[PDB]
């Protein structure tokens, strides 16, 4: 879970700094919090 | 009798048995011959359903062809499933750990629609694993046993619920079809109805029956009598074939726009497409005879099809209306009625075929989709279905199976009776199956289906009462999946041999009489009213002539375990189910006598239980060896047996087999040639025949305790060999290697004494707790050497010993001799794992003697441990001297119900000492009915007796009062069964006589030596520094919460703080404890725990702010 | 059928849906931009390759 939460923010940071559509960043947004979510409480949302 | 080398076991039985019992592995066997499609099974099916002889891997292979492309232009299919020889005998599979396997061809038809060539490619399609002549699979060299399973057959199911409200009945239906979506139809709390489509809770029928081509006008005629569908149909509120599917979009796909075309497509796609919703072969024709859709048409299109709906919502809404017997227009017409879901006419059993076959199900499908995926990347004409199929998924898929699946398990073999019914057990956990939490307390009770079908007594008495059973002995499994027992059909009061199979649902619409019923040999019973099993599983009297059915023979509604307990019908149904249990995990002794009280079926379940040798073929014998037997057939050839000795079971039992035949014997086809484990002359026999007081003795017997005299110890009665195996593997490593060898660091000489100087202990030397068996020493690599380390090897010239000495070591608390090395490694050019280069495994075993606190247990449900062992002068003996050698207490048997045992007792007292009837005037009131044969019987004359129909108080009576002696005359016992005897403490005799006689008596696999644990300070685990636990690692008991509950309520305070702290949980605690009471200085104080830092640690990482404040 | 308010506003509530599934709503987004063909392509690039012409001009 704590790789999933570092690849998400990497892959974030990386969307942001080079400048991607506001789409893929909202979809990068929505893992990191959904990773975040895996990692405080698995299965409290959504299928575990 | 009708087997050959059958002992002469006297039987009380009155009545004879139309059919013996089949052979008890038939369960095992005929499914995977259904699986392989074996010739045997080709002609089995050639009058028991010949319209279609298909086997499972053929079924699998046609239900996959034809597998296509996009375009249609290009395709393959699959046929002719051959197999091919076992790559090895199932020994050295046994050995060497390899699964006993075969590999399996498949003939691949490559076509090609756009031109048209032909590619008929042999593939190799894998290793695909065999079932053996016992019904066991070896898969790593183990010997694991796969189950059948229970589960609801997929079909239709409708049931009632009250609402509590108004009173208000209310009929739902659930089709629930394997691999689909479900349909919910039900009678809303309000008048109209719900149509539940994979749980969404909107739109009644109106939507679905205009979404099938129809309008209002067709779903008004064909309800117009159902004013509940019709005020329904009235508030349909849409209009529109379209309107309906896209509101069906709504419910069925959201987050998608529906177009016209979409939800039509979907629909089918979804249901009537046998893709995405198909209800097994199974279900089909369960819903086929639940609705009289088709009666005499083959089976096909295993998808739903769209009057299958009509007929539901028809059953249904008739079913809300009190009807009785709904007619559907163009069917036969069937009866209205809820149905029951444990009723065994709806659990259907999935055996070792089936699980097979959705496990090659799911290979097949990862197959078609890996080469759906490459029949179009590459281009036509360069295409050949070898590169086409990639069996990896296959193989993965069998072995997924086979191992880490909890359905097919460990053999539990620790005796033959254990192995016959781990096998023939119907379990119902797994996967489709149910979890114990998820299984309420219906599910476990004992459904009037049952009966003949599966045994109500034989389940485990744990969590998985209930849930888990043990198949029946005449107990047959249909073709189809569904469960069968053969019962007579009776026809106008005559009674006839055909012997017909009926299933549980076949069973309702006739009447069965009773098993042991008054027959006259005409077929008509004397009186009327005969006890019957009515429909519902209602017993009641009704006269002969409307009588149909009767069973088969009494002891058909029980198992094979329970089917050797004598006397059952005596006994609670509790300590029968006890017994029954305990029967499975008695041990294997070193002479294993035969028992005088007991029942016809020992001799079938030690036959067939496959550990016996049985000569195949007739003929003389040639030579007889402790090693082998060569047996000369008649027609010149000989066949050599061999004999398997000192072998270890599952359970680390032993397994050796004693022929029981001379250099100069003929032996008939079906004859036992060697006994077994637990086998005399060819029959089971698990324990032995002890003389029993029942009185109560000074204590020592209290509370279901046993005592025991000396002489069982010293004439080695109770006695069995146990033998363990050690696995110790050298592997490569960056250090370097790991050598077997004697180069041993630090050790002295007089444990040096029994190694060979390749590093292994000798053959025949004793071992025990501590002592090293293989020298295996690694490369330690490097650490801190301590200066005074340099010191100590300053002051005697001592080596620095750069290698660590991880030696395998006997663990605590066992002991004995060496029976057997075996040894692999690489340079022997053998399949050793990737990574280690020797691997030794050494076999220890030990007679182990009875002690205190071994159990020890009769058939009957009573238990107990051994509260002592007192030398032979201290007990109770009969005049004529001989010492009693168990006793057991008198205040269990009346209170826990178990009164059979008592009749055990005396009527092996009877068979002991002998007895004849005087047959001078005439034969006794008593003996009129007791069979020839049976009024003589010599000393020591084993019996027997059915447990339904056996020797009744009057018979034994009868029986107690001719007892004639053996050598000198005296009646030792009185009529009654009491007899004096003589303390052997005091002196003086008894005040009143006492119960004696002889009982069956069995030794138990939880011996006190295998369950002693203890430990002072043991290794630790890695998150929380709480000590582990278990036997395999050194343990620690577990002070749970509820002991915290009585030592805080005790008010020990001190005491519940060490127990804590520092006894589990303070590092610093611990040590500077351990200094303490070495140094005998005061124990400190104890500190903070652990775990309460763990605890801390975690909940911070929570984003909690959590800070402990001194002020 | 399609037309008269009755398939219309039905696609749009069908859209407006709550999509619990994380890679069923990314697909119901990605369900938005429709395809694109050799022209388009290339007309978009002259685009791009104006807009970095221009960004140069700028540096």
């Amino acid at each position: 879970l704590y790789r999933r939460v570092i690849n998400r923010n990497n892959r974030l940071k990386r969307l942001i700094d080079l400048g991607a559509p506001e789409i893929i960043v909202n979809n990068e947004k929505r893992m990191l919090q959904e990773s975040v979510d895996a990692l405080f409480d698995n299965g409290r949302r959504g299928r575990p | 009798n009708s087997v050959p080398g059958a002992p002469n076991r006297v039987s009380f039985a009155k009545l004879r048995e139309p059919l013996e019992v089949p052979g008890l592995l038939d369960v095992q066997t005929d499914s995977f011959e259904w699986l392989i499609g074996s010739p045997r099974w080709r002609e089995s099916a050639a009058e028991r359903g010949d319209v279609n002889p298909v086997g499972g891997l053929e079924e699998v292979l046609y239900e996959l062809s034809p597998i296509e492309d996009f375009s249609g232009s290009m395709s393959l299919s699959f046929s002719d499933p051959r197999f091919d020889d076992v790559k090895a005998p199932v020994d050295e599979c046994k050995d060497k750990d390899m699964t006993y396997a075969a590999p399996l061809f498949v003939t691949a038809e490559f076509i090609n629609n756009n031109t048209g060539e032909i590619k008929s490619q042999t593939v190799f399609m894998g290793d695909f694993p065999m079932m053996t002549e016992k019904g066991t699979f070896i898969i790593n060299g183990t010997e694991r046993v796969v189950v059948s399973q229970l589960v609801r057959s997929p079909g239709v199911y409708f049931d009632e619920t009250i609402d509590k409200s108004t009173d208000k009945t209310l009929h739902s239906v659930k089709v629930i079809p394997s691999r689909g979506a479900w349909l919910e139809f039900d009678v809303d709390k309000r008048d109209t109805v719900g149509v539940r489509i994979d749980r969404k809770r909107r739109q009644p029928v109106t939507v679905l029956l205009k979404a099938l081509g129809w309008t209002s006008e067709q779903i008004v005629e064909r309800f117009g009598f159902s004013e509940i569908m019709r005020s329904t149909l009235e508030k349909d509120n849409t209009v529109g074939t379209d309107e309906a599917l896209l509101d069906i979009y709504r419910k069925l796909r959201p987050g998608e726009p529906p177009t016209k075309e979409s939800a039509q497509t979907l629909l089918e796609n979804l249901f009537f497409k046998e893709k995405r919703y198909d209800l097994a072969r199974v279900g089909r024709y369960k819903v086929n005879k639940k609705l009289g859709l088709h009666v005499g048409e083959p089976i096909t299109s295993s998808t739903l099809t769209e009057e299958d709906v009509v007929a539901t919502i028809e059953y249904l809404v008739r079913l809300h209306e009190g009807q009785t017997t709904m007619t559907v227009p163009g069917g036969v017409e069937v009866p209205v009625e809820t149905d029951d879901i444990d009723h065994f006419g709806n659990r259907r059993l999935r055996t070792v075929g089936e699980l097979i076959q959705n496990q090659i199900r799911v290979g097949m499908s990862r197959m078609e989709r890996v080469v759906r995926e490459r029949m179009t990347t590459q281009d036509v004409e360069a295409i050949t279905p070898q590169t086409l199929i990639n069996i990896r998924p296959v193989v993965a898929a069998i072995k997924e199976f086979f191992g880490t699946s909890q359905l097919s398990q460990f053999m539990d073999q620790n005796n033959p009776l254990s192995g016959l019914t781990h096998k023939r057990r119907l379990s119902a956990l797994g996967p489709g199956g149910l979890s114990r939490e998820r299984a309420g307390l219906e599910v476990r009770d004992v459904h009037p289906s049952h009966y003949g079908r599966m045994c109500p007594i034989e389940t485990p008495e744990g969590p998985n009462i209930g849930l888990i059973g043990s198949l029946s002995v005449y107990a047959r499994v249909n073709p189809f999946g569904f469960i069968e027992t053969p019962y007579r059909k009776v026809v106008d009061g005559v009674v006839s041999d055909e012997i017909v199979y009926l299933t549980a649902d076949e069973e309702d619409r006739h009447v069965v009489a009773q098993a042991n019923s008054p027959i006259d040999a005409d077929g008509r019973f004397v009186e009327p009213r005969v006890l019957v099993r009515r429909k519902a599983g209602e017993v009641e009297y009704v006269p002969s002539s409307e009588v149909d059915y009767m069973d088969v023979s009494p002891r058909q509604m029980v198992s094979v375990a329970t089917a050797m307990i004598p006397f059952l019908e005596h006994d609670d149904a509790n300590r029968a189910l006890m017994g029954a249990n305990m029967q499975r995990q008695a041990v294997p002794l070193v002479r294993s006598e035969a028992p005088l009280v007991g029942t016809g079926m020992e001799l079938r379940a030690a036959i067939d239980a496959g550990d016996v040798v049985v000569a195949e073929e007739s003929g003389v014998i040639e030579e007889v060896s402790a090693d082998y037997i060569t047996v000369m057939h008649d027609n010149g050839t000989r066949r050599t047996y061999r004999m398997r000795k000192f072998a270890r079971s599952n359970h680390g039992t032993c397994a050796n087999q004693c022929p029981i035949v001379d250099a100069g014997d003929r032996v008939e086809a079906g004859q036992v040639i060697a006994d077994g484990p637990c086998t005399d002359d060819g029959e089971m026999a698990l324990g032995k025949n002890l003389l029993v007081a029942i009185m109560p003795w000074e204590g020592h017997n209290y509370e279901d305790a046993i005592i025991l005299s000396n002489r069982l110890v010293e004439e080695d009665v109770l006695t069995s060999i146990h033998i363990e195996e050690h696995e110790i593997d050298a592997r490569d490593t960056k250090l370097g290697a790991e050598e077997i060898t004697r180069d041993i660091p630090n050790i002295s000489d007089e444990v040096l004494a029994d190694l060979d100087e390749r590093g292994i202990v000798r053959i025949g030397a004793e071992v025990r707790d501590g002592d090293i068996l293989v020298g295996k020493v690694t490369p330690k690599g490097e650490t801190e050497l301590t200066p005074e380390e340099r010191l100590l090897r300053a002051i005697f010239g001592e080596k620095a010993r750069e290698v660590r000495d991880t030696s395998l070591k006997v663990p605590h608390g066992e002991s004995g001799k060496v029976i057997g090395i075996r040894v692999f490694s690489r340079e022997d050019e053998d399949e050793l794992p990737a990574g280690v280069n020797e691997l030794v495994r050494v076999y220890v075993a030990q007679k182990r003697k009875i002690s205190d606190g071994d159990k020890l247990a009769g058939r009957h449900g009573n238990k107990g441990v051994i509260g002592k062992i007192l030398p032979v002068e201290d007990m109770p003996f009969l005049a004529d001297g001989t010492p009693v050698d168990i006793i057991l207490n008198t205040h269990g048997v009346p209170r826990r119900m178990n009164i059979g045992q008592i009749l055990e007792t005396h009527l092996g007292w009877c068979a002991h000492s002998g007895w004849k009837v005087d047959a001078a005037k005439g034969v006794p009131d008593w003996a009129a009915r007791l069979p020839d044969e049976l009024l003589e019987a010599q000393p020591n004359a084993i019996v027997s007796t059915p447990v339904f129909d056996g020797a009744q108080e009057a018979e034994l009576q009868g029986l107690l009062s001719c007892t004639l002696p053996n050598r000198d005359g005296d009646v030792l016992v009185d009529a009654d069964g009491k007899a004096m005897l003589f303390d052997g403490r005091s002196g003086e005799p008894f005040p009143y006589p006492v119960t004696v006689g002889y009982m069956y008596i069995m030794k138990l696999h939880h011996l006190v030596d295998d369950k002693i644990h203890a430990r002072s300070t043991g290794p630790y685990s890695m998150i929380t520094q709480q000590p582990l636990g278990g036997k395999a690692q050194f343990g620690g008991q577990r002070f749970g919460e509820m002991e915290c509950w009585a030592m805080q309520a005790y008010g020990a305070a001190y005491t519940l703080q060490e127990l804590l702290t520092i006894k589990s949980d303070d590092t610093v605690g611990r040590v500077k404890v351990y200094e303490a009471i070495v140094k005998g200085e005061n124990i400190p104080e104890p500190g903070i725990p652990e775990s309460f830092k763990v605890l801390l640690k975690e909940l911070q990482s929570l984003c909690l702010n959590v800070e402990v404040l001194s002020s | 059928e399609d037309e008269s308010e009755a398939l219309r506003q039905a696609r749009k509530d069908a859209e407006l849906t709550a999509s619990a599934d994380s890679v069923r709503a990314y697909l119901k987004q990605i369900g938005k931009v429709a395809l694109l063909n050799a022209e388009e392509e290339v007309e978009l690039a002259k685009r791009i390759e104006a807009g970095l012409y221009a960004t140069q001009l700028m540096t």
